[PDB]
Protein backbone atom coordinates (compact mmCIF):
# COMPACT_ATOMS: atom_id res chain seq x y z
CA UNK A 1 0.00 0.00 0.00
CA UNK A 2 2.79 2.39 -1.13
CA UNK A 3 2.06 3.24 -4.78
CA UNK A 4 -1.62 4.17 -4.12
CA UNK A 5 -0.68 6.31 -1.09
CA UNK A 6 1.73 8.85 -3.28
CA UNK A 7 -0.59 8.67 -5.81
CA UNK A 8 -3.81 9.95 -3.56
CA UNK A 9 -1.24 12.56 -1.91
CA UNK A 10 -0.07 13.73 -5.04
CA UNK A 11 -3.11 14.44 -7.57
CA UNK A 12 -5.77 14.47 -4.45
CA UNK A 13 -4.43 17.28 -3.39
CA UNK A 14 -4.37 19.16 -6.67
CA UNK A 15 -7.85 18.04 -7.56
CA UNK A 16 -6.76 16.35 -10.31
CA UNK A 17 -8.83 13.16 -10.21
CA UNK A 18 -6.81 9.56 -10.78
CA UNK A 19 -8.39 6.20 -12.05
CA UNK A 20 -7.17 3.56 -10.20
CA UNK A 21 -6.88 0.21 -12.90
CA UNK A 22 -5.08 -1.63 -10.48
CA UNK A 23 -6.28 -1.24 -7.07
CA UNK A 24 -8.94 -3.40 -5.45
CA UNK A 25 -8.86 -1.60 -1.72
CA UNK A 26 -11.42 0.36 -0.49
CA UNK A 27 -9.06 2.29 1.90
CA UNK A 28 -8.87 4.93 -0.11
CA UNK A 29 -12.26 5.60 -0.87
CA UNK A 30 -13.28 7.59 2.40
CA UNK A 31 -14.55 10.58 0.12
CA UNK A 32 -11.95 12.23 2.31
CA UNK A 33 -8.50 10.89 1.47
CA UNK A 34 -7.77 11.18 -2.30
CA UNK A 35 -10.68 13.12 -2.78
CA UNK A 36 -9.79 13.05 -6.34
CA UNK A 37 -9.30 9.51 -7.09
CA UNK A 38 -11.45 7.50 -9.42
CA UNK A 39 -11.46 3.29 -9.31
CA UNK A 40 -11.50 1.70 -12.31
CA UNK A 41 -12.69 -1.80 -10.70
CA UNK A 42 -14.49 -2.33 -7.61
CA UNK A 43 -12.61 -3.25 -4.11
CA UNK A 44 -13.63 -6.33 -2.52
CA UNK A 45 -15.51 -4.82 0.00
CA UNK A 46 -18.51 -4.67 -2.91
CA UNK A 47 -17.93 -8.47 -3.47
CA UNK A 48 -18.70 -8.91 0.41
CA UNK A 49 -22.35 -7.69 -0.54
CA UNK A 50 -22.18 -10.23 -2.92
CA UNK B 1 6.58 16.31 17.17
CA UNK B 2 6.74 19.68 15.29
CA UNK B 3 4.64 23.09 16.35
CA UNK B 4 2.95 24.81 13.82
CA UNK B 5 1.28 28.72 14.20
CA UNK B 6 -0.29 29.01 11.10
CA UNK B 7 -2.34 32.55 10.16
CA UNK B 8 -3.39 31.84 6.51
CA UNK B 9 -4.68 28.73 4.38
CA UNK B 10 -1.21 29.01 2.31
CA UNK B 11 0.80 28.67 5.75
CA UNK B 12 -1.42 25.67 6.46
CA UNK B 13 -0.38 24.14 2.52
CA UNK B 14 2.85 24.78 3.19
CA UNK B 15 3.67 22.66 6.50
CA UNK B 16 0.95 19.89 5.40
CA UNK B 17 3.75 19.78 2.58
CA UNK B 18 6.85 19.98 4.51
CA UNK B 19 5.10 17.39 7.26
CA UNK B 20 3.93 15.11 4.05
CA UNK B 21 7.70 15.17 3.24
CA UNK B 22 8.67 14.24 6.59
CA UNK B 23 5.65 11.82 7.08
CA UNK B 24 5.75 12.91 10.81
CA UNK B 25 3.73 14.12 13.82
CA UNK B 26 3.07 18.02 13.50
CA UNK B 27 0.72 20.07 15.82
CA UNK B 28 -1.03 22.96 14.19
CA UNK B 29 -3.17 25.65 15.55
CA UNK B 30 -5.83 27.51 13.99
CA UNK B 31 -7.83 30.31 14.86
CA UNK B 32 -11.47 28.54 14.04
CA UNK B 33 -13.08 25.22 13.10
CA UNK B 34 -10.45 24.80 10.10
CA UNK B 35 -11.61 22.32 7.30
CA UNK B 36 -8.88 21.59 5.63
CA UNK B 37 -8.60 18.74 3.09
CA UNK B 38 -5.31 17.73 3.86
CA UNK B 39 -5.82 13.84 5.47
CA UNK B 40 -2.40 12.76 6.64
CA UNK B 41 -3.59 11.50 10.20
CA UNK B 42 0.06 12.35 11.40
CA UNK B 43 -1.06 16.09 11.48
CA UNK B 44 -3.22 17.29 14.24
CA UNK B 45 -4.85 20.74 14.11
CA UNK B 46 -6.81 22.29 16.86
CA UNK B 47 -8.98 24.63 16.46
CA UNK B 48 -8.30 27.66 18.65
CA UNK B 49 -11.61 28.60 19.75
CA UNK B 50 -14.74 26.06 19.97
CA UNK B 51 -18.25 26.09 18.27
CA UNK B 52 -20.56 28.44 19.91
Amino acid sequence: HFTPTPVSYTAGFYRIPVLGLTTRMSIYSDKSIHLSFLRTVPPYSHQSSV
Amino acid sequence: ALLAFPQSQGEMMELDLVSLVLHIPVISIVRHEFPRESQNPLHLQLSLENSL
